[PDB]
């Protein structure tokens, strides 16, 4: 029994251990709850303007068109307090729990970006957040690791399977079912069994709110497409679900198409890869021709998600969005453009989104077009993988 | 699932528990694990409970992840498993053999496939780990249609509507995770016989499980610490097996 | 002959070369010329809100406070675009520089966060960028001096005298009386020659703006203090001026006392220094007994302008501002505090601000008192040095 | 400023200009420049102009900065500067002594402190680099109660305000950076006689400098250069310097 659907088509379900269910009826609960409960409407609203900067600003990018007929705003996650979309959710789920009586937050995470949200919302809620990281990525990602234990965050390193992020979300489900009456589970993306691919969608859903109500004040009517890169599918959902309902406006996701497709080295399952059933859901994985789960390549390490959101996948079917391809050549291309045009040094997972925009433009640069990109966050963090590259 | 209801049937005439021991197929190696398997058995283990080794094992502890990491650094592959399984069959056709499973696993290339995959080797039943009763349909129904039991895990706060899911919808037997209500309400809504698992690893505890009311118990992960422990003698950790095993089923009898 | 004046009392004046005094009257007729032209404070305000994102949030902070009678928020110039204040002052002087038909920008910089400023303004207005950098903070700012780059901007290492920020301040000063016809010197604080301590303040004042609009909105009343770190005093005059006729707000700088001020390795020329002529005005400096001048000491790089603007030293002469200092344990300990308390990682610069504010709070806790605290930047770029101390 | 005086008088006898060399009060440490400089007036130098080792010379290029920083490498300081100037000028009492100052080290201590010292040792004039007209009353009027000459560059778009506040403002020489307009302009307000300055640097600018109307030139920094070039024999260098010096007086010459 459910209050609200699992599935989007085919895509979703509830595919946990039986001793987990309890724990996702109850945070399913609280959250139907919380989403009627105007008192908890506006304790996010606060936060997420006095605590994490919203709303942010929508920037037109003229130098970037110049010569064409293409107009191109830049949404600008990067602005949020932390340097990603991925505050917004980490400020609702972390009020979630407290709804819930608990004190506790248990979180994954790949590159650490999620870690370090998860930490600061811990820290500023009052909660005790232990975060699980392969330990290839804690190698890999010490700003990330020392901001987390900065912010009071216990940082445990995951060294099974591969020992990056697929295995920190395996130790993230295996510590929940003894933990739950007091801890919360603050999954990164939209994506793992419901009622998390609905409830973190809600929770970003405001990027494309606000960009809806910036595009028609300086332009006057919707953007012809929306273009987001797509790792899980939270940043680019938050963007889409305010315009799922307006036909004109064209969705566009971007997966990394890493060293090519090809190659097989790329993370694009939604387009490349093959329905399974891991994380709690059933959606297209990363996986071997006899099913083992494989890891997603890109240069960009928060475009590691191994699957992709249900939604995605049901939105994809019935051909309400579109999904595409990046490489990193590409990627590192529109990440050096936009610094040297713009002034503004972009992720690299959201340079892949800027990538796919400025193709769009170049191919048939005199087509009028009005594009929105969402810049889900800053590329302070890459600018050493972008030096020793070039 | 028949082989289940002999089994119980055999053990209920002799006033006896069933003793079940789990282990990874390929742990450490194909041809280790067909002598340590023959070793449970002529030890004693009434059924054997076997994993596939999977890549994300998001419901066991160390004990068996390390398991079937020993068995990837063999090369063991879901095809070499079901080959394990038909000579396992070929050598023992009373012992009941259930699988424990992870979803992506069974739906690979096909749910209703898999089930007539085991239902060529000679498997009696499968627990797929992922799976709760709210998303079993497809499993159930294709584990029936190929005389296959499903398996469910009926957890140890299960409430009263899951107790009935859990009693109409499993077949073979029920992976039991206070005590003496969740068995009788079992009882009350004709389930199938209950199995103790969790934690049983040690004589003690397979008496308590039949003096609770539970047809048997299943040993977890015990048998896989004996392996891991014993890696560089294979002679040894056959021993050991055998005297561990000995002493569980022991326990059994009345 | 002026058209405003350039001495605060005694503090101030235009001590250049005569070869550059064209230079500074042209900016100074410009500036006046922009300050009363609408289109251009319409051009000012449309790049201060959907480019670098204003206006700035003001956080109350809770949980630090808790206990004491203390409330104290924090202006949240960390969030705007490029991490730090910097970036209001230089979009307006690249604007006053277009006004004026220059296409070429010269600056200078220390720990490299005005270099990378006036990169990012030049990129987007259309500027060619060049930038001094004395060689031995070259050396340790790789980061900063490839975000220049990725910018577009030249940088250009100064290797004369202690190759630190006030020999490439020498630098620029060189360079302009040669090419003032195309190239505007975008100085980068309150200080120098007139017309900058004034263009400078009148750039940044919207800090102060905003803090009393958002102060008065949250809390019905104006701050007891209001209290910014003062490297050369341009967050911290941009968070006073506006308040400088409200006279029951207290006004409070905070210098850097480094090891302390009896050790003698600090940065606080404004309370322990001796008044010099020096980068064109007469101001308290840091300078031997006989007059040669040398540099500020700081754990925070960005504190290391050996002057202060005399507008800054005008206030504390008359008592309508006070000035203090803290010690780089001081700053460490406020910089832990506020992340693991509040999830927010502010810049070493800024930590000596809150530093001081929880002095205030902690020596004297059941005293009332609402206190606004200037949160100048944030301080990722801090994490290792704040790591490698501890 | 009365030896300025007596000097321009007697080159005008000669129908002679004056040549002026400037360079740094230590550079490459006291006893060296001692001895530079006694060769300087020997070859021919009708003045000097000198400069006081200072951290930040914001108005200077290359040349001088490394002359700056040969002072300081030799433990170089203002006090040690001012015992230089008394020796120099013991040992020759009429030629023109200026000197080229920062602000700061004319302040430091109390400008008119700084200006009764300059006017305890002998030097008749002083030109402070980063003051302006604008920003000189306490630098001229101080200059002028202690007989010392404040100096003033003019600046080559020197509009019209411009030269009549320098004519009006400097004694000794104005300091010169169409030149034969500026010339005129500067005569036409009585201003203190012209040298050219600046890229001083072969016999042909001394003599068109004469030829334009100024009374003389100042090498600003080939003086220098040739320290700078020789570094590693004392004896060389002062002969190259005597050289130079003696050619270019040659050609202020009628
Ligand atoms: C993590 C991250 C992404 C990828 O996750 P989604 O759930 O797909 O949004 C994208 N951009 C940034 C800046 C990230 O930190
Ligand atoms: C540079 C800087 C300061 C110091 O300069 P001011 O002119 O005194 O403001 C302070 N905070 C940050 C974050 C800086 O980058
Ligand atoms: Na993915
Ligand atoms: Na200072």
């Amino acid at each position: 029994t459910t209050l609200l659907n699992p599935y989007f088509g085919e895509f979703g379900g509830m595919y946990v251990p039986q001793i987990l269910m309890p724990a996702l009826n109850q945070l399913e609960e609280a959250f139907v709850s919380a989403q009627k409960d105007p008192e908890f409407q506006a304790q996010f609203a606060d936060l997420l303007k006095n605590y994490a900067g919203r709303p942010t600003a929508l920037t037109k990018c003229q130098n970037i068109t110049a010569g064409t007929r293409t107009t191109l705003y830049l949404k600008r996650e990067d602005l949020l307090h932390g340097g990603a979309h991925k505050t917004n959710q980490v400020l609702g789920q972390a009020l979630l729990a407290k709804r819930m009586g608990k004190s506790e937050i248990i979180a994954e995470t790949g590159a650490g970006q999620h870690g370090v949200a998860s930490a600061l919302a811990s820290a500023l809620l009052g909660l005790k957040c232990r975060i699980y990281m392969g330990a290839k990525d804690v190698e890999r990602q010490s700003p990330n690791v020392f901001r987390m234990r900065l912010m009071g965050a216990e940082v445990i390193p995951v060294h099974s399977g591969s020992a990056t992020l697929k295995d920190a979300c395996n130790e993230a489900l295996r510590d929940w079912p003894g933990s739950y009456e007091t801890a919360h589970y603050m999954l990164g993306t939209a994506a793992g069994p419901h009622p998390y691919p609905t409830i973190v969608r809600e929770f970003q859903r405001m990027i494309g709110e606000e960009t809806k109500a910036q595009i028609l004040d300086k332009e006057g009517r919707l953007p012809d497409a929306v273009i987001a890169c797509v790792g899980g599918g939270s940043n680019a959902i938050g963007m889409f679900a305010d315009f799922i309902n307006d036909t004109s406006v064209g969705l566009i996701g971007v997966e990394p198409g890493g060293h090519g497709i090809e190659t097989g080295e790329h993370g694009a399952p939604l387009k490349h890869g093959r329905v399974g059933i891991y994380f709690g859901m059933k959606a297209p994985m990363m996986q071997t021709a006899d099913g083992q789960i494989e890891e997603s390549y890109s240069i960009s390490a928060g475009l590691d998600f191994p699957s992709v959101g249900p939604q995605h996948a049901y939105l994809n079917s019935i051909g309400r969005a579109d999904y595409v391809s990046i490489t990193d050549d590409e990627a590192l291309e529109a990440f050096k453009t936009l610094c040297r045009h713009e002034g503004i040094i972009p992720a690299l997972e959201s340079s892949h989104a800027l990538a796919h925009a400025l193709k769009m433009m170049r191919e048939q640069p005199e087509k009028e077009q009005l594009l929105v990109v969402n810049l889900s966050g800053r590329g302070d963090k890459d600018i050493f993988t972008v030096h020793d590259i070039l | 699932m028949e082989r289940y209801e002999n089994l119980f049937a055999q053990l209920n005439d002799r006033r006896e528990g069933a003793f079940v021991p789990f282990v990874t197929l390929g742990d450490p190696g194909i041809e280790q694990s067909l002598k340590i398997i023959d070793t449970l058995i002529d030890a004693g283990a009434d059924a054997l409970e076997l994993g596939v080794p999977f890549s994300d094992p998001l419901a066991d502890g160390p004990t068996i992840q390390n398991a079937n990491l020993r068995a990837f650094a063999a090369g063991v592959t879901p095809a070499q498993c079901f080959e394990m399984l038909a000579l396992i069959r070929e050598k023992h056709p009373t012992i009941p053999i259930g699988l424990l499973m992870y979803a992506n696993l069974v739906f690979n290339n096909g749910i209703d496939a898999f089930y007539a995959r085991c239902e060529q080797v000679g498997v009696d039943s499968v627990l797929v780990a992922d799976v709760p009763v709210e998303e079993s349909a497809p499993f159930r129904q294709a584990a029936l249609r190929h005389n296959i039991a499903p398996i469910f895990i009926c957890p140890p706060n299960a409430d009263d509507d899951l107790l009935r899911q859990v009693a109409s919808y499993g077949r073979g037997y029920t992976y039991l995770l206070p005590l003496h209500h969740l068995i009788e309400k079992l009882k009350e809504y004709h389930a199938a016989p209950a199995l103790q698992g969790f934690g049983i690893s040690s004589p003690e505890q397979v008496s308590a499980a039949v003096r609770a009311g539970a047809a048997g118990a299943i040993s977890g992960s015990a048998i896989v610490k004996i392996i891991e422990k014993n890696l560089a003698s294979p002679k040894q950790m056959l021993a050991e097996l055998r005297s561990f095993v000995s002493a569980m089923k022991a326990a059994s009898r009345a």
